Formats: C-alpha cells, sequence, structure tokens
C-alpha cells in the first residue's frame, strides 16, 4: 500500500506552514484526489475514443471541458509550464 | 546391576485421592458443586422418599 | 443401585421473533426539519418522510447487497456503501 498523504501534506505545508490536518480530512483529501483522477482519466480514455484511431492534447482537453473555465485555463497553463520544466 | 532388589517404599499410598468421599465431600460444597446437580441429588432424594 | 429408578444419567442433549419494526421518531425528525431550516410545520409530514425512507434506504440496500454478492464476499464493508452512493448520484467523501 502506497498512501498520498505525504504530497498533501508538503503541499498544505507550503501553502500554509502553520495550519495542522484533522485524520477525517485526510480521507476527504484522499478520496477527493482519487475520484477526480479517475474521473478525468476516463474522461480522456473516451476522448481517445473520440478520435478514430488507437497524448498530453487529449489530457488538456479534457480538463478543458469538465471544470470551469475560470480554473480551467489555469490548470492548462500550469500542466504546459510543468511539461515544459520537465522537458529539458 | 546385581542390588539387592528395592526394599524401601513397603506399598506407600497416602490418600492422593479419596475415591467418593473426596469427590462428595472435601471438604464442604460438594467440591465442584455447581448446586444445580447437588439440587439434582435432593430432588431427587425427596420426590422417592415422598413418593 | 441397579434396581430402583433415579435421577444419575444427566442426559442425552435435545434442542432445549425475527420481525423487527422500523424505528425513526417524531422528535428525530424534527430536529431534521429545524436543520432544514422550517419555521412551523403541520401534523402530516412525519407519514411522508418515513415513506422517504422505506423508498430510499432499501433501494441502496439491495444494490449494495447484489454488488458485494458480485465481489464474492460473504460480509458487507462501508466501501461497499460508496459504490452505490456513486451510481445513485449522491457519492460521499470519506470512507
Amino acid at each position: 500500500k502506497e498512501t498520498y498523504s505525504s504530497y498533501i501534506y508538503k503541499v498544505l505545508k507550503q501553502t500554509h506552514p502553520d495550519t495542522g490536518i484533522s485524520q477525517k480530512s485526510m480521507s476527504i483529501l484522499n478520496s477527493f484526489v482519487n475520484d477526480i483522477f479517475e474521473r478525468i482519466a476516463t474522461e480522456a480514455s473516451k476522448l481517445a475514443a473520440y478520435n478514430k484511431k488507437s497524448s498530453a492534447r487529449e489530457i488538456q482537453t479534457a480538463v478543458r471541458l469538465i471544470l470551469p473555465g475560470e480554473l480551467a485555463k489555469h490548470a492548462v497553463s500550469e500542466g504546459t509550464r510543468a511539461v515544459t520544466k520537465y522537458s529539458s | 546391576r546385581t542390588k539387592s532388589n528395592e526394599s524401601r517404599q513397603h506399598l506407600r499410598r497416602p490418600l492422593k485421592r479419596p475415591p467418593l468421599l473426596e469427590q462428595i465431600i472435601s471438604g464442604g460444597l460438594r467440591p465442584k458443586l455447581t448446586t444445580l446437580e447437588k439440587s439434582q441429588l435432593d430432588w431427587a432424594s425427596y420426590v422417592d422418599r415422598a413418593g | 443401585s441397579g434396581r430402583g429408578k433415579g435421577g444419575k444419567g444427566l442426559g442425552k442433549g435435545g434442542a432445549k421473533l425475527r420481525d423487527n419494526i422500523q424505528g425513526i421518531t417524531k422528535p428525530a425528525i424534527r430536529r431534521l426539519a429545524r436543520r432544514g431550516g422550517v419555521k412551523r410545520i403541520s401534523g402530516l409530514i412525519y407519514e411522508e418522510v418515513r415513506a422517504v425512507l422505506k423508498s430510499f434506504l432499501e433501494s441502496v440496500i439491495r444494490d449494495s447487497v447484489t454488488y458485494t454478492e458480485h465481489a464474492k464476499r460473504k460480509t458487507v464493508t462501508s466501501l461497499d456503501v460508496v459504490y452505490a452512493l456513486k451510481r445513485q448520484g449522491r457519492t460521499l467523501y470519506g470512507f
């Protein structure tokens, strides 16, 4: 078993260095992250079945209609900045 | 191996354990009475004697 | 000893409500109503709320039991309820 508590903990720590967490909230965040991941991933799968064929454009477009546009543009922009950082 | 046999015991057996007196009364309260069966004995005797 | 009769033979060994009724109560429904923000209520609500439980709880119960049977698990776990909640359109977080 590999939990995801460490990553959310360090994200909270880099956005709030003196705010604690509760155990129920840990499961809340874990389930939120998991089900959002699954939802967007099956959306990407159906978008791959969308095109008459067997990348990152599919996931960008999938996040582009699943969640409200205001946060969607920030999501795609920061994802692109992340892949540019990871490119080299 | 060529000893003088074993003549020291004289068949010692002091109690340990009495056959029935130990079970019925040693000491009081019918050891491990669990009164249900003591009541069984009492009720059976009473009903037999009273007919 | 042999002659006569008496009780000294121990025994051979023989053998020697599951209907259940619905719960809930009027004060509980009143507290739930006060949570929902109602100033005054009539005297016919409680029967209808009980009907809502009798129409909502049992359906998800059947779906949950058929799911855990489909999982070949001869027990019910809290995680099984989450599948039913997801397919019912009302998902719950935390379990």
